[PDB]
């Protein structure tokens, strides 16, 4: 229910909201949440 | 449809997605749809007797389309045939006589006959192509045309790239009232309307696409039936000008119609000169399926044909520049020492004495040229032949050599590729045979009867001629995600094995 | 059998049975499977390049008659697109042959009014006839052994 | 052999992950899950 009502949110934000998995300290597989810049995804798409 | 369905199966294996996969088999079951609701149109059974008459004969051509083809070829290689038999002279039989030299003199009037009948069953052909073919075209580019309207706003969030001419060209039936003439969608606009009505005007969307809410309130409030007796003007004030205009820009930038407009066009050539008959020998590539796989061959690599040929006409140039600037005395083809025929006494001249007689020599231009035996640059010019020789007989013409034998590799090599995926996993769910097989013939079981895509094109068919009224449950379900273009519903690395595998075991 | 017997009236009928060399050893039997695997993909080949030779024929006997005299004395020529039926079998038969086309053989065109046309005849059956569906025959009985 | 090794790429990139080398067939037991996966879990424009 939380999420539907962020779903705007989520929305907006989903193309910079990146995520990886890692094996962390903890000797288990985590995942870590970030911030993408619009420059570095357009960069990205860039052709070249 | 056998040969579609296998098309189809070749298509998505080779040069489709997983995530269009059930995009693209939804759409291939929607066009047999069609072509099933063509057949069984056509399939057979004073103005209204010549009507029947119209239908009937345009209902033959309709189903006989293909057996015209076959005879258009037969006639065109009967029409060679007898102007094998062609001869030139200086007399009837400064002006030349083209004529006939046959002794039964029956294949003058066998040839004008035959030529008249190719020209007939050429035009036969075209209109069994509009009545049989055309009607497929018009529907896949309308129901395209439906779903991008809807589920993208191509005219309303946004716009054509301006060098795409289809959508320009689209643009001109947005409004016209019988747009969905071939899909059978009828409720398109009202979608687009209810979808993109609030954020775009719901004016401006009535506006674009020819639309009147007014109307549509005053007629459902009430009934006015004016219906005047049918007629030649009546017909005239019905047909829909824009809608026909559009649709003969779509027929006309077909390919298959402008080949065989060209096809009729030549058959009339003809009658003016018989020799144009000899073009419509070309029509055993598009005829003859064995030739049109050995064809597809060639033009796979047709690209890095034309591309090598421009590149042995760079390097030939490179060689032409050499040749001009030092060996222009070895360029002599004349024998009588009074009149010499330099070719490398111009840059032009000695270009095309290149291209044309080194390139098809068998040694090269060391062929061609003076022998350079006993003179001060004879070292340079033999390393020049066999240059020559190695980059432009040897190495050119063997990239061209293996890019032929490379089309028919990598060919043979998509169709065990499709066949090799099409025995190991289920088209549908993706499942591997390993997991299937684990009950006698399970593989084929499944593929047969528990995923089977011939139920399911069966069953798409059944939901859109069902009335909405009558669907169950499921039907009901299904054909809301249908409507929504939703295809959640086909399994997915499942099935009822998986789901019920501890009670069905 | 009845070639042997043929053999008893003229000895030469015994070269037939030469030919049984493909059926009677193991290594010729699989070479040869290889040229019959796309044998019939060979056949329609060889008519695509007899039905090109013939467009070939119908334009040089329509434009391009005058370069066709293979004889040398003055007095008697000896025409091949006098008449279509003579110069289908003259292209059929010398220009698939030759190593660089029809050119090869007809009149050399430098200084006619049709120069340009002529050598594009020329470099375009050069090309096809002789590189492109000569490629696809050794493609084809490539890809067979592959 | 140009061919096929470009060929041989595009099967290893359909078939299993870049980034942890499982094959695609234990993420697709959930619907598009190898999509899912080499797109949101182990995206390699994520990682970078
Ligand atoms: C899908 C592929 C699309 C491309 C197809 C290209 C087709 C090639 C041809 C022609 C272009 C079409 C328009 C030409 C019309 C010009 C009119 C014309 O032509 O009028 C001049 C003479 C007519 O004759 P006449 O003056 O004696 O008068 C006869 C009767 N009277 C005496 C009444 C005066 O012309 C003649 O004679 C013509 C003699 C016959 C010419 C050869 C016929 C063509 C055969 C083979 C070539 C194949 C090329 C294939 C293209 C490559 C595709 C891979
Ligand atoms: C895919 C590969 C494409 C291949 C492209 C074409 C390859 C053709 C190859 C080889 C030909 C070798 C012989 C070249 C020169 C021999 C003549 C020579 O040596 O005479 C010495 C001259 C004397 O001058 P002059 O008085 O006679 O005329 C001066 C002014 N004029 C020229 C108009 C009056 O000295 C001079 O001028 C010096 C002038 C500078 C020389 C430039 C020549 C460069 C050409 C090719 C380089 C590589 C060739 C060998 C490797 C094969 C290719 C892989
Ligand atoms: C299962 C696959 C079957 C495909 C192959 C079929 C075999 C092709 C050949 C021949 C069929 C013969 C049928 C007609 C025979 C009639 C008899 C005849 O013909 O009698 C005329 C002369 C005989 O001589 P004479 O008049 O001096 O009488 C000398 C005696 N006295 C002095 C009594 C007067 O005939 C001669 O001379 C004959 C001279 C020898 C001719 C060459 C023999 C064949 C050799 C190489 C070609 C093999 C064919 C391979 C092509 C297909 C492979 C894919
Ligand atoms: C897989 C592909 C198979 C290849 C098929 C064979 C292609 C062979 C190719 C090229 C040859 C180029 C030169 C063709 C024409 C040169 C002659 C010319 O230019 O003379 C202009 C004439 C002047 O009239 P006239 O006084 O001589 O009367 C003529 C009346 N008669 C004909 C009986 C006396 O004008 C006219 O007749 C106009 C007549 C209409 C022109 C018909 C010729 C079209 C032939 C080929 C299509 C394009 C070839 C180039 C593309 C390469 C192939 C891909
Ligand atoms: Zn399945
Ligand atoms: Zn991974």
């Amino acid at each position: 229910n939380f999420l539907e009502l962020a779903e705007s949110i989520l929305e907006y934000f989903r193309p910079y909201l990146g995520r990886i998995e890692i094996m962390g300290a903890s000797r288990r597989i985590e995942r870590i949440y970030f911030e993408i810049s619009e420059t570095n995804r357009a960069q990205w798409e860039m052709p070249q | 449809v056998k040969e579609s369905k296998r098309q189809f199966i070749f298509d998505v294996v080779n040069e489709g997605g997983e995530s269009e996969k059930m995009e693209m088999f939804v759409s291939f079951c929607e066009d047999t749809i069609f072509e099933m609701q063509i057949a069984a149109q056509i399939s057979e059974p004073f103005w209204g007797e010549l009507e029947v008459q119209r239908v009937k004969f345009l209902n033959y051509l309709s189903r006989n389309f293909y057996t015209l083809r076959f005879l258009a070829l037969f006639l065109a290689f009967a029409i060679n045939f007898i102007l094998l038999f062609y001869k030139v002279s200086d007399s009837p039989p400064n002006m030349v006589y083209y004529f006939l030299e046959e002794s039964t003199g029956y294949m003058e009037p066998a040839l004008r006959c035959l030529s008249l009948l190719h020209t007939l069953v050429a035009f036969l052909c075209i209109i069994g192509y509009n009545c049989l073919k055309v009607p497929l075209v018009i529907f896949k580019r309308e129901k395209e045309l439906a779903r991008k309207l809807e589920f993208d706003g191509l005219y309303i969030t946004e716009q054509p790239e301006d060098d795409d001419v289809k959508g320009q060209w689209d643009r001109l039936v947005l409004n016209t009232p019988s747009f969905p003439s071939n899909y059978w969608d009828k409720f398109v606009k009202r979608k687009v309307l209810d979808k993109h009505g609030d954020i775009f005007g719901r004016e401006r969307i009535a506006e674009l696409l020819g639309m009147d809410l007014a109307s549509l309130e005053i007629t459902a409030h009430n009934e006015r039936k004016p219906d005047p007796p049918p007629g030649l003007l009546t017909w005239i004030m019905s047909i829909d000008v824009k809608y026909q205009i559009w649709k003969f820009g779509v027929i006309f930038t077909d390919n298959s119609f402008l080949y065989l407009g060209w096809y009729m066009v030549m058959s009339l050539l003809g009658h003016y000169n018989n020799f144009f008959f000899a073009a419509h020998l070309l029509d055993i590539a598009m005829g003859v399926k064995t030739l049109r796989t050995i064809l597809s061959s060639v033009t796979h690599n047709g690209k890095q044909l034309v591309m090598t040929v421009g590149l042995l006409a760079v390097v030939v140039y490179l060689y032409t520049v050499v040749a001009f600037n030092f060996f222009r005395k070895f360029y002599n083809k004349s024998e009588d020492e009074d009149e010499p025929d330099m070719k490398c006494d111009d840059m032009m001249t000695c270009y095309l004495f290149h291209m044309y007689v080194g390139v098809r020599a068998g040694g090269g231009i060391g062929d061609e040229i003076e022998d350079p035996a006993g003179d001060e640059y004879e070292l340079y010019r033999v390393v020049f032949d066999i240059t020559f020789f190695f980059f432009v007989i040897v190495i050119l013409l063997a990239i061209i050599q293996g890019l032929i034998i490379d089309a028919f590799g990598e060919l043979r090599d998509q169709q065990e590729q499709v066949k090799e995926d099409m025995e190991t996993k289920c088209f549908i769910c993706g499942i591997g045979s390993d997991y299937f097989d684990t009950t006698p013939h399970g593989f084929e079981t499944h593929t047969l009867e528990e995923h089977n895509l011939a139920n399911y094109m069966f069953f798409l068919m059944y939901l859109i001629n069902k009335d909405e009224t009558e669907h169950t449950g499921q039907e009901s379900y299904v054909w809301k995600m249908y409507q929504e273009r939703c295809w959640d519903f086909f399994p997915a690395g499942d099935c009822f094995r998986k789901q019920y595998e501890d009670q069905l075991s």
